[PDB]
């Protein structure tokens, strides 16, 4: 009764302006007598939404002082208390939604005096989100709420923002302690999507935002890069976008004319028609009105390209914010994901912590073999496949980063080998990416210098012989009988491949191969010899130097 | 065609021309589907016609003649907006055609052209909006972000990468020019040298023999 | 044709005398030159068709730069093509050339296109004239022959000397005030020179004196007032007062549109408009310099959300603030635009309205008869919205009509002479006004 007639009195003196004075008792009250605010917010919500437009606006006004006391109910963490308010939040909320000419109104003195309210903040995100889960990416309810949260976030940013990307990462997590094959489909997509649409919203906010959470939201653009319904992959897009521009003018940070200048020409990079391709966006002219399936069957090398992007952003600004630990987080939260068994997830994350890393360690480079390993397991019983692609370009960035004198450089070069041997156009690809990088890396560590590769590899396969005989029986390629034909065998194929970028990378390596088994004869390049010979026959079609 | 290539062609009077061309079409901008193909190849024609064209009527006088014609046109415009306000999507290139023509329209007549733009600039659509203050951005910062790094970038063996592909790919008509952009860039960073020992070591490596050195 | 005799009508370049070292004189006189009114080739050819008769044989120039600003500048590929189009030994047969009247325009335009000029640099050629006294070192008295419009600047001067230019450096300057014009002469300035900023009369559009020691002049499109400290600033108004007056007796009988549009659509439901309109707001930030917190960066693609009040809001009172003199042009065009809009886009318009009405105030304690008047038709707009915008009404009173409550006579008037509906919603709203 206390606050069901004090907001029938309040209503009723607007309805004949008083308007100000109105709102000064109603401050007056809200500061003596806080206890009022449970009954007096509820009773409110509900002589709103039975009254005329101009008594909407009005009654918003006499709300607005209130909302500060909401706080006190919760401290105690009894469920009656904390119901009501949280009851309270979720009838501001439908308030919200319906009123749909109220929109700025309620959006800028309601969730704007809201947004101050730290303590509150969790209540009102798990009230926000259990609004957007009643039906979802596409529920009206969950796109205004998105938009919404832009003004919860603008009284307190970073504790807003802080809890709506901790609820991602922590959702995303969630993922991997219940898997499933693929992510569209898992238990928890809908959490996901809604919090993806809120940091599109917030993410132009979060030009006072990022220097806290850049890691953290290059992590969920990681999982996020191309996935779902085109909406969505254009939301993510527009993620990036707002972040770099973020980047090149929050007030709390001081980057470089350098800096400023590459983070500039990648905004101009990120909005390319390539970009486009990368984020899974075709058929649009503009990433923003979309935002506002034909997917494109992810290709990791897309992810790739992305990440290497996000990376030259965030080491450009690493140089000039020498106090931030950003690359090492971004290192641990990808190495977390790409180690930890989740089918969706995992590959990306391999990508993502390849790209990324600037150091690594045997015991994880075991660790991404046994998981190319434990995949073609899985292949004996697509997701497989794309786990072998991912843990394979891994390979490729993480093999530069190991120590000059590690075996492994010489075993990628098989683990390469083995991949190209099981005849999938992405496999392969990724195989002659490993393998043209691996051979980089060989020449550069010297290692050709004073010996063949035909005995730098084979070597390497000695012990591995009696296993490396089963494979090759079955292959019908055997590199202890000729080196240089067998692995021109694999490369050979390369040539079939459907993209005109493989085929040019399989001539890259077979041009490598010329030089490097030449190279420790100190002979010319085209000498032909019965180690030369095999590439020279599969560099005929595709070389005008041979040729001549 | 004509406008693109009037980069080409001669002109005693361009304005003046360009200006009677729009008055003409301008009548034309008004068998429904003909007529309104004919309304879009006009719409075309008009954004082609404005392209940095200063407007001419037939002193102090003569900037108000000016705001007048201005004010002409661009209601001409507007109403045919208003009237779009396949069958649909060529209702939607007329509109978008007639926006680049107020944007084309105002970009060269500032000073005519602002205020009645702003009154574009409340306008119902939305979309025509948007374009109108991507023009009036176009004015503003008309009346550093020059990067020609990118140029003279050098890569591991001195390669200059960018000036290499550009030489190999430029028609051989500019390459009078190109030589003295490269040379004058390269010059003024303290580069030259760079520049000619890249460009002169290609040719005699390509170079048959000695007499076919820098010959022709 | 006939568009070319005009140039020689114009007479921006002329012969005239002989120097004391026998040569031929000619004049360039700078002012007379307005870029993007004459075709510059046919400037070139005219230049060229004056000297071909004698730049065979050593020759001198006088560039007289009085009065010389943006208006008669060389644009960057008209400048250069100045240094080609002649023959080698025509710019060989100049034995001097002489600069009258340099000023601090001048001076910027050679920092700015530094690249171009550098075989200028430190020329022995140029002889930048002190005064117009020293002119005779290298022409006799009656050799002269500057436009009869810059001998008229040097007579009958009250000279004002040691005054201080307030800039970032305070300069030592002359203040001369003549029958038609300003002239501030500064001491040397980088060669070393003597430079002369002339501001005729009808250029000065406001004078206002702030201490007894110091005084503002604002110029017609330049923005930035001047200020000038001196001890006899009381005297120094005084005269050129008299000189504007002077001027207005004898005569005959973009921020604040373009920052309304720009705030009132990144409102929008359109994501495209509200792109658009942040990049609007970008471009006017830098071409105005209005100075901004959260700072604003220019691109494609951006993609902004359509709940974004908070920051149109707060970039609207930071510009209230920082920005006083965009208020008026301003809060009409909102006003105007509150007519246009849908009911969301009307409640936006007043949230980031609220902030300017406070410096309104600044306009009526301004003596101009016009400014009054444009805060009073402000509020005859703010009354005509208040009277039709129903919906919004209770919230148009508490925030439109309490800020303003913080003037009053002439908002009482506005009311009762509207009301001279229209009545009952004064009555209504001046329950609001009262508050403050």
């Amino acid at each position: 009764v206390p606050g069901t007639l004090l907001n029938i009195a309040l209503l009723n003196l607007g309805s004949a302006n008083n308007t100000l004075f109105i709102v000064s008792i109603s401050k007056t009250l809200a500061a003596n007598e806080p206890h009022l605010t449970l009954e007096f917010l509820e009773e409110c919500i509900s002589g709103f939404s039975k009254s005329s437009i101009e008594l909407k606006h009005l009654c918003l006004e006499y709300m607005t002082p209130w909302l500060s006391n909401l706080v006190r109910f919760c401290k105690h963490n009894d469920d009656a208390k904390r119901q009501r308010v949280t009851a309270i939040l979720d009838k501001l909320i439908t308030m919200t939604i319906n009123e749909k000419q109220m929109y700025p109104s309620i959006q800028a003195k309601i969730w704007g005096s809201l947004g101050q309210i730290t303590d509150l903040l969790d209540v009102v995100l798990d009230s926000f989100i259990k609004t957007s889960a009643t039906g979802g990416l596409g529920s009206i309810k969950a796109e205004v709420m998105a938009d919404t949260a832009v003004a919860l976030a603008s009284g307190n940013v970073k504790l807003v923002s802080s809890k709506v990307i901790g609820r991602m990462c922590k959702i995303i997590d969630k993922t991997c302690l219940s898997p499933t094959p693929t992510l569209e489909q898992h238990l928890m997509w809908d959490d996901i999507a809604i919090l993806a649409r809120y940091m599109l919203m917030l993410s132009f906010n979060n030009s006072l935002d990022v220097a806290a959470h850049l890691p953290y939201l290059f992590h969920v653009v990681t999982f996020l890069v191309a996935t779902g319904p085109l909406s969505l992959r254009a939301s993510t897009h527009g993620l990036v976008i707002n972040i770099i521009h973020s980047l090149c003018t929050c007030s709390q940070l001081h980057f470089s004319e350098e800096t400023k200048q590459v983070l500039r020409l990648s905004l101009t990079e990120f909005s390319l028609p390539k970009f486009y391709l990368l984020f899974g966006i075709s058929k649009v002219k503009s990433a923003a009105v979309i935002a506002f399936y034909e997917r494109e069957t992810f290709a990791l090398t897309s992810l790739e390209t992305v990440t290497e992007a996000l990376l030259e952003i965030m080491e450009a600004c690493m140089r000039d914010i020498p106090t931030c630990k950003w690359l090492d987080q971004w290192t641990e939260l990808a190495q977390r994901f790409a180690f930890q068994y989740n089918p969706s997830l995992q590959p990306r994350a391999l990508v993502v912590f390849g790209c990324i890393s600037k150091r690594v360690s045997h015991g994880q480079i075991k660790q991404i073999i046994r998981i190319l390993s434990k995949a073609l397991e899985s292949c004996l019983k697509y997701n497989s496949q794309v786990l072998i692609e991912a843990t394979v370009i891994a390979l490729t960035k993480l093999q530069p980063l190991l120590n000059k004198d590690s075996p492994l450089h010489k075993a990628l070069f098989w683990v390469a080998v083995a991949v190209l041997q099981l005849d999938e156009v992405n496999l392969y690809s990724a195989g002659t990416a490993l393998l043209e990088q691996n051979l980089h890396t060989l020449d550069s560590l010297r290692i050709f210098n004073d010996k063949s590769p035909e005995e730098v590899f084979m070597a390497i396969r000695n012990p591995l012989e009696w296993h490396c005989k089963q494979m090759d029986h079955f292959v019908g390629l055997n590199f202890n009988s000729n080196f240089n034909f067998a692995l021109v065998g694999h490369l050979l194929k390369g040539y079939r491949h459907p993209s005109p970028a493989i085929v040019a990378r399989t001539v890259r390596i077979l041009h490598t191969l010329l030089t490097l088994v030449n190279k420790h004869r100190n002979c010319d390049k085209f000498e032909v010899n019965t180690q030369s010979v095999a590439y020279l026959a599969a560099l005929l079609t595709v070389s005008e130097e041979v040729r001549s | 065609v004509m406008m693109a290539r009037r980069d080409d062609l001669s002109f005693c009077q361009e304005m003046k021309f360009r200006n009677k061309m729009v008055e003409y079409l301008t009548d034309w901008v008004m068998v429904k589907c003909l007529t309104r193909d004919l309304d879009q190849a006009s719409m075309e024609a008009v954004v082609s016609l404005l392209a940095g064209l200063p407007l001419q009527p037939e002193g102090v006088e003569l900037m108000e003649a000016k705001s007048q014609l201005f004010l002409k046109y661009f209601t001409l415009f507007m109403n045919l907006l208003n009237d779009c306000s396949g069958m649909s999507r060529r209702l939607a290139s007329l509109r978008h055609c007639t926006v680049l023509a107020m944007s084309n329209l105002l970009n060269a007549n500032v000073d005519s052209g602002l205020m009645h733009s702003i009154g574009l600039g409340y306008h119902k659509d939305l979309q025509t909006r948007a374009t109108f203050m991507e023009v009036l951005t176009k004015i503003l910062q008309q009346g550093f972000e020059r990067l020609v790094e990118l140029v003279t970038m050098m890569g591991d063996q001195g390669e200059l990468p960018i000036a290499m592909a550009l030489a190999n790919v430029v028609p051989c008509s500019q390459w009078d020019e190109l030589a003295r952009v490269l040379v004058t860039l390269f010059d003024s960073r303290h580069l030259l040298y760079q520049l000619l020992w890249n460009m002169f070591s290609k040719e005699v490596e390509l170079a048959d023999s000695m007499q076919t050195l820098f010959r022709g | 044709k006939e568009e070319f005799k005009a140039l020689k009508t114009l007479s921006i370049f002329y012969q005239a005398g002989t120097s004391k070292a026998g040569n031929p004189i000619f004049y360039y006189v700078a002012r007379r030159f307005k870029t993007g009114q004459i075709n510059g080739d046919l400037l070139i050819y005219h230049v060229l068709l004056t000297l071909k008769p004698y730049y065979a044989k050593p020759y001198e120039i006088v560039v007289d730069l009085t009065h010389t600003g943006p208006s008669n500048r060389f644009k960057t590929d008209f400048l250069s093509k100045w240094f080609v189009v002649f023959p080698g030994f025509a710019y060989d047969n100049v034995s001097a050339v002489y600069i009258y009247n340099c000023n601090s325009w001048v001076r910027e335009y050679t920092k700015y296109h530094e690249r171009l000029l550098t075989g200028l640099k430190g020329s022995k050629r140029l002889v930048f004239i002190d005064c117009p006294g020293k002119l005779a070192e290298h022409i006799e008295h009656e050799q002269q022959k500057l436009p009869a419009a810059t001998l008229a600047l040097e007579e009958d001067l009250k000279v004002f000397h040691n005054a201080l230019k307030l800039a970032h450096k305070d300069t030592k300057v002359s203040i001369k005030v003549g029958s038609t014009a300003v002239q501030v002469t500064s001491a040397e300035r980088t060669q070393s020179v003597f430079l002369n900023d002339i501001y005729y009369a009808s250029e000065i559009e406001e004078i206002c004196l702030v201490d007894e020691n110091q005084f503002t002049l604002t110029i017609a499109n330049q923005g930035t007032p001047l200020t000038f400290m001196h001890q006899e600033c009381e005297a120094i108004v005084q005269s050129i007062i008299h000189i504007r007056t002077r001027w207005e007796l004898s005569q005959p009988d973009v921020p604040g549109t373009l920052l309304n549009i720009a705030l009132l659509n990144l409102g929008s439901s359109d994501p495209s408009l509200r792109s658009a309109a942040y990049n609007l707001l970008c471009a006017l930030t830098c071409t105005f310099n209005l100075k901004i917190e959260g700072q604003l960066l220019e691109t494609s693609g951006l993609c902004i959300p359509a709940n974004n009040t908070l920051f149109i809001v707060s970039i609207s009172k930071t510009l209230a603030a920082n920005e006083p003199h965009l208020t008026l042009e301003f809060l009409e065009e909102c006003i105007s635009g509150f007519s246009k809009s849908s009911i969301e886009l009307k409640h936006l318009c007043l949230e980031y309205m609220t902030p300017w009405l406070s410096n309104l105030v600044r306009f009526c304690k301004h003596n101009d008869d016009a400014k009054r008047q444009r805060v009073t038709a402000i509020l005859d707009k703010l009354i005509t919205m208040t009277i039709n915008e129903k919906q919004m009404y209770p919230s148009i009173q508490a925030k439109i009509w309490g800020s303003l409550g913080q003037l009053l006579d002439v908002v009482l008037d506005s009311f009762i002479k509207t009301s001279a509906i229209k009545a009952e919603v004064m009555a209504d709203t001046a329950v609001a006004l009262a508050s403050g």
